[PDB]
């Protein structure tokens, strides 16, 4: 019953798109319009229960909506797991380059 | 291996023009960057923000694109953020912060193109190496 | 810790007035050639 | 840079601090002279 | 008021603001007008841990400790919103400030207890039907204790979770179960309960002061083995602010 | 019993320390 | 006169080991680094060298061995901060930031000047010339470098070198990946130092006991063919000098004994002292040669050399140490 | 360029030894 | 002549040693060596302004001479900005003008003038163990050094000023009007400790303390050298130290290394005497500026950075001190007894106040905390910049770093050389500095140890 979390949420569509709810903030980068703005609005208004409530934060203009829109398709939402949100590791994870 | 004009040819603008840099717009292209830019973009990398970095791809993906002359020679007028809502350049050297930044007071438009023409032409030279940081030293 | 800090102190100040004043009582005339 | 009117005594300035060395060297030389008596 | 260079190097810095004793009035809490705590200080004086009786029936009696951390332990410049309810319980619910502290301390024969002493993500709720914070006032609540380290800790053997080996490397060929609690390292979010007891109001101020006593686990070494339970009794300031 | 062992040989070189500067062959002019 | 007694008794050259006021000094401060060397080193409880509440353990009664053992660092914590016991709450707070460390180190630097300055006092009491301290200025000059000055230029005392074995070679083998000690030219010159003083003493050692005169048997010991305090020398110098300048050629052999003693005491001792002053300029980061990216064919492509290959090897090292210190990007002490 | 850096630094180089020839020349008091 | 070693027993390596008891021509060395040392300050400084430029920081421009002429308030503006480089061309000159002055001077008495100077004066003859005569001469040095550090009170009070980093608003050159005369202030700097944040006389950080230090030693100076010239050394003087030339230089070569390793300690600590304007972050400096620099990034893409826990457990970016105070986490917690004009309005009474940092971090502070981040005292000996496992791009290593490291090998040399003077004065007082006499061996006298 002893299983890395980190291992098991790889296997799930957080080893293969972006997880609004547990992804570092520097992966929005990978994406074009992302960052720091609407990756910071992301970050700050998660959880979220479907990825189209991502269109539901409060103060979003219609371009940021729009860029929103087009990166729907890159974006995943699974379960917070606390390892990945825990230290403010959202915004600094310690992989720097 | 040689330094070829092939290798020196980089887009200019956005629309798909390019441009063959000379062997000493390169040389004075990287003498200036080790001058003004390299104390934090040694080796492609960014030391006070290494989430980006001076790969070309990572410029493309950029609002407005920077894999080019003419962006990168605006970024040296106007830095943006990576998606171009704010603008950066009290914290970042520009010609426009050349005051507080004075490394760029003496650069004229040849130099940031230079500048522009070493940063698009390392990656092609040094593979990953470039923008790779300490995993590919 | 107090009484232990002074005690210490009373130490390292004994053994460096030692050493200072043994060093003022006429050291250079002990020497086994040239006392003067 | 130095004021203009010396900019052609640039070279000069260029090789000026290294004297001090050549001093300490130049004693052996003497010495040499005397043959190190 | 003191500045940092009469307060350096003293001790100070870890203690938090106290009131003059010319201080039992009552702070008015007006329903209609938010409210917020603008800073909440927590300095523990002691620290007690529950001993692990061999024996299940035994009482299991809190046991006081030896703090080896220095003044490294009080939380401070802690902020939040300090609601009204229909009830007329005022609630404290915590957005950020510096509301962590590791802490270990020495028990009896050498055994040392690290834990992270904090109100991370604090809701703390008063008596029903209080119109005025008096000396009678008092917040009882629950916050969260996340892992002592946290994903990105490696042991001295280079494993962790989300960085690190997932085996004992050094023992090629060795038995992967018996090391299995020692190999998968877990992450414990756990509960803590928190009461603080007002003292003292200045009301014209609006500041009060008072005790506090928090029970938490200590440190579980990644899922390595049983936390303890630490019972952490202290003084604490509050800044009680209109909106 | 690896500290016991640890120790005592420890306690072996120093007691050989106090033998050899006191109790050691004097030297002699000759 | 009392204290005109106790200035005979402290100056005294009849005295077994002799004390005089640089012993007065020595003595306590030697006694009570050793002391608690010993007690650190069998039972003290572990210490958070890295300040991270990461403690290490390193004493014996804790799960170390002889080699593996060692006197820890203070905390990182503490820095540069002066701390004592009385500086602590509990001998326990003292025992888990490491103050056993700062005792020691402390303790043993004042001692081992005051040995120096001791050195130097028996020379003078004794009608010597007085420069055997100054040999020994280098050995402690090294002390120096790796216990204060090292942690000074790093601001901290958790950089000191440990005091055990294990702990030394941690100390090396993270100081080669921080300040590259091997392209460092002192350094160079300290294994010159050190390989030539282990040559030179193998040298001076073979040739004098190959030019030994025959005053035994084969019976006995050759060592029986000298006596303590005899005139006559007990070896032919003109044989060695003979067998040395046809073993080389003969301008490059000693003839005269104080000019080849002169040569034996300043090559490592010279060589030591720039190792230590080595180890001091790297502690204010002037670190050695950085060769990495140096050689660069027509094109760009860099050019690996044996120093990238170094380079290599530091950054494992640099990524590997102390891997829960670091949450910023560089390194800057 | 570099030409008039080398010869600078080889008359002052060169006078430096000159004033020993001179002296040793002229039998000074060298 | 005393110019062989059958004249003067001593060999050509210790030829100087020959000049011990010619007054003349040890006069004359000492004047051509001041000659030497003024020689190489003017030179360096003209040769360190011919390559300088003026729009670059001077810490990345491989200078330690042009600093020193900039704290001094001459040439430079608010913020360290370079307004003129005249005043650095005029320093430099009469340097090198004055070292020819001083060289004629040292080759006329090394090579022409009297070998000894006691036959043509009184007044400037000397014997090394005339006691009077030699406290006399230092009297006269003591009232030059006086005037020295009076000197430079001059220049901070009527003559300019000079360049506060600690002034509002900015670094900026400043007149001081008020400095401290208090022998409380000034001589509780002697008393304080030389560990970790007390930091003795280096931990020194405004200008107002400098000045009157300074009024006080060059006051001090003239009083003892007022001292000496009218006194005698006194009995306990006279029996606690030996009267020779070489006795002398081995006093004077200890006081030598023990300054030598402050000024070390200074100019790696020390921010205000040493601005990091002219010569760069301190190592302390540059791992705080590291810190908030990584602090301001996270907090502007949205992190809690009071609340942020690190992978051990404490802060990211905000931990306590050992006793109490609110600083920056990381490896810099070693760091936080750092005090910097940048940091200062961020720190509040119980240290760094976390809604300063929220709301108060100006952009000026950020860009001097990337530039001080990135301008670390690390360097390799061939001038690459960075850790030892960089690349080759950069060309810098910090004046820090070399005046510090420098230093330490001059003033570890310097003791050296006390010692082997020392105890050659004692061996040649004692009369065995040339070996032990055969005949009368003192430990032949002695009684076994057994
Ligand atoms: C270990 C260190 C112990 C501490 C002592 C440090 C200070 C010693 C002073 C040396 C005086 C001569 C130095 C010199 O002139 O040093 C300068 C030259 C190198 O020249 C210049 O060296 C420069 C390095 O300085 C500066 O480079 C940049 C300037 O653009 C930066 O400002 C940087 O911080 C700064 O250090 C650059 O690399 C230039 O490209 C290069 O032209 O050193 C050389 O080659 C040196 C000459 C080689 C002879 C070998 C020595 C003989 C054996 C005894
Ligand atoms: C044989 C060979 C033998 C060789 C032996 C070498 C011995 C000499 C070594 C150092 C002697 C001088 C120490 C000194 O001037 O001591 C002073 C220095 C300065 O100490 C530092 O001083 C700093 C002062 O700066 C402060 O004030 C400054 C003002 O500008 C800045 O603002 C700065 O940021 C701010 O922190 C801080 O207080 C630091 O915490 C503190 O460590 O001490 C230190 O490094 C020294 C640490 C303790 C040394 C104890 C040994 C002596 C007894
Ligand atoms: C700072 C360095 C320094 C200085 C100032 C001196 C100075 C001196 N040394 Mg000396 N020495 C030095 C380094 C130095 N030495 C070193 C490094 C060594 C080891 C090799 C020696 C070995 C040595 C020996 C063995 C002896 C001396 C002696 C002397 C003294 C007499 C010199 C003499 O008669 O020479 C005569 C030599 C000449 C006339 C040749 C020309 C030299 C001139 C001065 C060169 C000037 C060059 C300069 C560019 C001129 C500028 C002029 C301009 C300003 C107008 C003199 C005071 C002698 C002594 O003790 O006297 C009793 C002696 O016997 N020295
Ligand atoms: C102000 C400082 C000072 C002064 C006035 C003296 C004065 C003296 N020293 Mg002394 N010394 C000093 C500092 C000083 N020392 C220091 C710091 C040390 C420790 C290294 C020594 C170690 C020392 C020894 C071991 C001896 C003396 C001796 C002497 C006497 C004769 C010196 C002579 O002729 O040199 C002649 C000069 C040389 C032979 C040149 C030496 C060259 C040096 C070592 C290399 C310099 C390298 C350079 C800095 C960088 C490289 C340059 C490049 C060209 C490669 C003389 C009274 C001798 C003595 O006792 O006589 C009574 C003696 O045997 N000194
Ligand atoms: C306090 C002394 C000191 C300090 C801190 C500096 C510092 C600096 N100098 Mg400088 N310089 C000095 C003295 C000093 N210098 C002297 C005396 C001269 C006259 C020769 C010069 C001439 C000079 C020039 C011409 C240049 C510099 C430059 C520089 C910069 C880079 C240096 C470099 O690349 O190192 C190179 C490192 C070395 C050469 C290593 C030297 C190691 C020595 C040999 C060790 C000696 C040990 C010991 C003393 C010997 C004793 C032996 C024992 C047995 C007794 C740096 C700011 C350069 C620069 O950037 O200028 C703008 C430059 O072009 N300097
Ligand atoms: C420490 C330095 C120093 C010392 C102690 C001496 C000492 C001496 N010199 Mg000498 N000299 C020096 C430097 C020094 N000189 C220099 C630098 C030069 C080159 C210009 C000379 C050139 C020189 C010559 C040509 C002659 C002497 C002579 C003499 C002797 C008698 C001088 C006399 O009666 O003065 C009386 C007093 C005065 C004339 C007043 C001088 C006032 C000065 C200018 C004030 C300067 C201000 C301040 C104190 C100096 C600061 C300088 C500093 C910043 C570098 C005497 C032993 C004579 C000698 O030996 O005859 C046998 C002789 O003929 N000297
Ligand atoms: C370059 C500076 C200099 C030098 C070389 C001398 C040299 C001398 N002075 Mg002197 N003096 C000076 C400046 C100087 N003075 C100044 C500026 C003043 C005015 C304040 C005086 C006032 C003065 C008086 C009043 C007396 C002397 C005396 C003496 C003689 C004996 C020195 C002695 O035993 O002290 C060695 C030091 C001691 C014996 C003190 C005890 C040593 C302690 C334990 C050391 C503590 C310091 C330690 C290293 C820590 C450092 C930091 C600490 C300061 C906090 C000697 C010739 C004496 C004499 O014979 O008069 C004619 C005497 O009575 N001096
Ligand atoms: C938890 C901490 C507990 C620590 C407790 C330690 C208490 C110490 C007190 C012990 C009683 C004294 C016994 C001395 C034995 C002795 O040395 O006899 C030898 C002689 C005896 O004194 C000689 O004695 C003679 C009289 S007689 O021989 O005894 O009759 C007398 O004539 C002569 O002048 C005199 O020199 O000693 C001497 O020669 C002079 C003193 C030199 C000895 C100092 C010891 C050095 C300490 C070590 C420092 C560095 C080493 C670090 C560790 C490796
Ligand atoms: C005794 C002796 C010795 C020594 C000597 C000496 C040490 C000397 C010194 C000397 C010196 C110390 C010198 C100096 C000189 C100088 C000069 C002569 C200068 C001049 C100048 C000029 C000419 C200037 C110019 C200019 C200007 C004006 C500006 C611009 C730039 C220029 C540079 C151009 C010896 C060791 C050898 C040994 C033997 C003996
Ligand atoms: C605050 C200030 C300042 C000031 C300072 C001062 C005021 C100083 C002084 C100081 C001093 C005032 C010092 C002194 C010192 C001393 C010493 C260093 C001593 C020595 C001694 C000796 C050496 C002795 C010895 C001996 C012995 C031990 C015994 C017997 C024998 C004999 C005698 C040998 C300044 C300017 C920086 C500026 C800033 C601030
Ligand atoms: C304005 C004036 C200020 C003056 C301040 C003076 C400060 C320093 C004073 C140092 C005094 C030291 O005094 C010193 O003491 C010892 C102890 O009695 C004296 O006596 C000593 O004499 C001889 C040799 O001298 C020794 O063998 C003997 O054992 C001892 O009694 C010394 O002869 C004396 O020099
Ligand atoms: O503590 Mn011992 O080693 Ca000198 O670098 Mn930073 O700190 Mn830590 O890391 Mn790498
Ligand atoms: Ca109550
Ligand atoms: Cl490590
Ligand atoms: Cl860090
Ligand atoms: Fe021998």
């Amino acid at each position: 019953e002893l299983v890395n979390v980190v291992d098991e949420k790889l296997g799930t569509a957080y080893g293969e798109k972006i997880d609004l709810n547990n992804t570092n903030i520097a992966a929005f980068i990978q994406y074009r319009g992302l960052y720091p703005t609407l990756a910071k609005l992301i970050v700050k208004n998660a959880p979220y229960e479907s990825v189209e409530d991502v269109l539901n934060i409060p103060g979003l203009t219609e371009r940021q909506k729009q860029i929103l829109r087009e990166n729907l398709e890159h974006f995943t939402v699974t379960e917070v797991e606390t390892a990945l949100v825990e230290g403010g590791d959202r915004y600094n994870n310690g992989l720097y380059k | 291996a040689e330094l070829t004009p092939e290798v020196l040819t980089v887009p200019l603008n956005s629309e798909g023009k390019t441009i063959t840099l000379t062997e000493k717009q390169y040389l004075e292209g990287k003498r200036l960057f080790q001058y003004a830019c390299a104390s934090c973009h040694v080796g492609g990398i960014t030391k006070t923000n290494p989430s980006l970095d001076l790969r070309t791809e990572t410029l493309a993906l950029a609002t407005p694109p920077r894999d080019n002359i003419e962006g990168l020679v605006d970024y040296m007028k106007n830095p943006t953020t990576y998606d171009g809502e704010q603008e950066i350049a009290e914290v970042h050297p520009s010609l426009r912060s050349a005051d507080i930044f004075p490394k760029m007071r003496n650069l004229t438009e040849k130099d940031l193109v230079a500048i522009a023409g070493h940063i698009l032409v390392e990656p092609k030279i040094l593979g990953d190496k470039w923008g790779g940081g300490k995993v590919y030293y | 810790m107090e009484t232990l800090k002074i005690t210490v102190y009373i130490v390292v100040t004994f053994f460096v007035l030692l050493f200072v004043f043994g060093f003022l009582s006429g050291d250079p005339a002990r020497n086994p050639k040239r006392k003067d | 840079k130095l004021p203009e009117a010396y900019a052609i005594f640039d070279p000069l300035v260029d090789v000026l601090p290294v004297i001090p060395v050549l001093f300490l060297a130049l004693a052996f030389v003497w010495q040499a002279a005397v043959g190190f008596r | 008021t003191l500045t940092y260079d009469d307060i350096v190097g003293t001790g100070l810095a870890n203690k938090c603001p106290t009131l003059d004793d010319t201080a039992r009035g009552a702070y008015p809490i007006d329903s209609s007008q938010t409210y917020r705590i603008a800073r909440l200080c927590l300095q523990p004086t002691t620290f007690l841990v529950k001993e692990e009786p061999k024996n299940k029936r035994q009482e299991a009696e809190f046991v006081p400790t030896k703090l080896v951390t220095r003044e490294t332990t009080s939380l401070d410049q802690i902020q939040g919103e300090l609601k009204v309810n229909s009830d007329g319980s005022l609630t404290f619910v915590e957005e950020d400030g510096i509301d962590f502290q590791p802490v270990t301390v020495q028990m009896a024969g050498g055994e040392r207890i690290p834990l992270l002493f904090t109100v991370k993500n604090l809701v703390a709720s008063t008596q029903p039907n209080v119109t005025s914070i008096t000396t009678s006032t008092d917040f009882k609540g629950e916050f969260n204790v996340p892992s002592y380290r946290t994903a990105n800790f490696l042991d001295p053997k280079g494993r962790g979770l989300a960085s690190g080996y997932d085996s004992a490397i050094a023992l090629p060929q060795a038995k992967e179960e018996e090391l299995a609690r020692a190999n998968v390292k877990r992450f414990s979010l756990t509960k803590g309960q928190i009461s603080l007891n007002v003292a003292k109001v200045d009301g014209r101020t609006g500041e009060i002061a008072g005790t506090f006593e928090s029970e938490q686990l200590s440190d579980d070494d990644m899922g390595a083995h049983e936390p303890h339970e630490v019972k952490i009794q202290g003084v604490f300031y509050a800044s009680i602010e209109p909106a | 019993m690896e500290t016991i062992t640890y120790v005592f040989i420890f306690a072996c070189i120093i007691a050989l320390f106090f033998f050899a500067i006191f109790f050691r062959e004097p030297p002699r002019i000759t | 006169n009392l204290w005109e007694r106790f200035c005979n008794w402290v100056t005294s050259t009849d005295n077994r080991l002799y004390v005089g006021w640089f012993g007065v000094i020595m003595i306590p401060t030697l006694l009570a680094a050793t002391i608690c060397f010993v007690i650190a080193f069998i039972a003290a409880p572990p210490v958070d060298i890295d300040g991270i509440r990461e403690p290490v353990s390193g004493s014996l009664l804790y799960g170390n061995n002889i080699i593996t053992g060692a006197v820890v660092p203070s905390s990182n914590a503490i820095g540069l901060h002066f701390y004592p016991i009385w500086e602590a709450a509990s001998l326990d707070e003292w025992l888990y930031n490491g103050g056993p460390y700062q005792l020691i180190i402390f303790h043993f630097l004042l001692g081992a000047s005051c040995y120096m300055g001791r050195q130097w006092e028996l020379s003078y009491r004794l009608g010597m010339r007085p420069w055997i301290c100054v040999a020994y200025s280098a050995p402690l000059a090294s002390a120096f470098a790796v216990f204060l000055i090292y942690p000074i230029g790093q601001g901290s005392f958790s950089d000191g070198m440990p005091l055990g074995i294990s702990g030394t070679f941690n100390f090396m083998i993270v100081f080669q990946a921080e300040h590259n000690i091997l392209m460092h030219p002192f350094h160079q010159l300290g294994v010159a130092g050190v390989f030539g003083g282990a040559l030179f003493c193998a040298m001076h050692g073979s040739l004098v006991t190959s030019s030994l005169i025959r005053e035994t048997t084969e019976t006995e010991s050759a060592n029986y063919g000298y006596k303590f305090g005899q005139e006559e020398e007990t070896y032919n110098i003109v044989a060695a000098h003979g067998y040395f300048g046809r073993l080389i050629f003969q301008y490059a052999s000693f003839n005269n004994s104080r000019s080849l003693h002169f040569f034996l005491a300043a090559w490592p001792v010279v060589g030591v002292w720039f190792t230590a002053l080595g180890i001091s300029t790297m502690a204010f980061n002037l670190n050695g040669f950085n060769f990495n990216h140096s050689v660069i064919d027509a094109k760009g492509n860099v050019i690996n050399t044996w120093a990238d290959i170094i380079n290599r090897a530091n950054l494992g090292m640099e990524v590997m140490h102390e891997r829960n210190a670091h949450n910023f990007p560089l390194d800057l002490a | 360029e570099v030409i008039a850096q080398l010869t600078m630094i080889a008359m002052i180089g060169i006078a430096g030894p000159m004033i020993i020839f001179l002296l040793a020349v002229r039998r000074g008091n060298l | 002549t005393n110019r062989d070693q059958e004249s003067s027993g001593f060999a050509w390596w210790a030829g100087n040693a020959r000049l011990i008891n010619l007054s003349g021509k040890l006069l004359g060395a000492h004047v051509a060596h001041a000659g030497l040392i003024v020689f190489w300050a003017g030179a360096m400084t003209l040769f360190e302004l011919a390559h300088f430029i003026p729009e670059k920081p001077m810490y990345e421009q491989g200078l330690i001479l042009i600093p020193h002429i900039a704290t001094l308030g001459w040439g430079v503006g608010p913020g360290g900005e370079v307004v003129d480089t005249f005043p650095f061309f005029v320093v430099g000159v009469v340097h090198l003008i004055s070292s020819a002055v001083l060289g004629f001077g040292g080759v006329y008495h090394a090579i022409r003038g009297p070998e000894t100077l006691e036959e043509y004066s009184s007044f400037f003859g000397y014997d090394w163990k005339d006691k009077n005569k030699m406290t006399t001469i230092l009297g006269f040095h003591l009232i030059v050094l006086g005037i020295g550090a009076l000197l430079l009170v001059a220049k901070a009070m009527f003559f300019g000023g000079l360049y506060d980093t600690w002034a509002p608003g900015g670094g900026d050159v400043r007149v001081i009007t008020n400095p401290t005369l208090d022998p409380r202030v000034i001589f509780g700097y002697l008393l304080k400790s030389p560990f970790g944040g007390e930091g003795w006389i280096v931990s020194v950080n405004n200008l107002e303390d400098v000045v009157g230090g300074h009024i006080w030693i060059g006051l001090i100076c003239i009083a003892g050298g007022i001292w000496h010239i009218l006194t005698t050394p006194f009995g306990w003087a006279r029996r606690a130290f030996i009267w020779s030339g070489e006795a002398y230089l081995s006093y004077s070569l200890g006081a030598l290394s023990m300054m030598g390793f402050i000024a070390t300690c200074f100019v790696w600590f020390n921010n205000t005497v040493y601005p990091s304007e002219f010569y760069g972050p301190t190592g302390p400096e540059a791992s705080q500026a590291q810190a908030m620099t990584f602090l301001i990034r996270d907090q502007k893409l949205g992190a809690n950075v009071g609340s942020a826990q690190g992978p051990t457990g404490l802060g990211k970016y905000l931990m306590r001190s050992p006793t109490g105070e609110i600083i920056f986490g990381g490896e810099t917690m070693r760091f936080w007894d750092f005090r910097g004009p940048w940091l200062e309005p961020l720190r509040g009474p119980n240290g760094l106040d976390l809604n300063k940092i929220k709301n108060d971090i100006q952009p000026w502070q950020e860009r001097r905390a990337a530039e001080y981040m990135t301008h670390a005292p690390l360097g390799s000996l061939n001038s690459v910049g960075g850790v030892a496992t960089e690349i080759n791009s950069v060309n810098f290593v910090s004046p820090r770093s070399w005046l510090a490291t420098s230093h330490f090998v001059l003033a570890f040399f310097f003791l050296v050389g006390h010692l082997w003077h020392a105890g050659r004065a004692r061996a040649a007082a004692a009369g065995f500095e040339k070996g032990i006499d055969r005949e009368s061996e003192p430990v032949l006298s002695m009684p076994s140890l057994d």
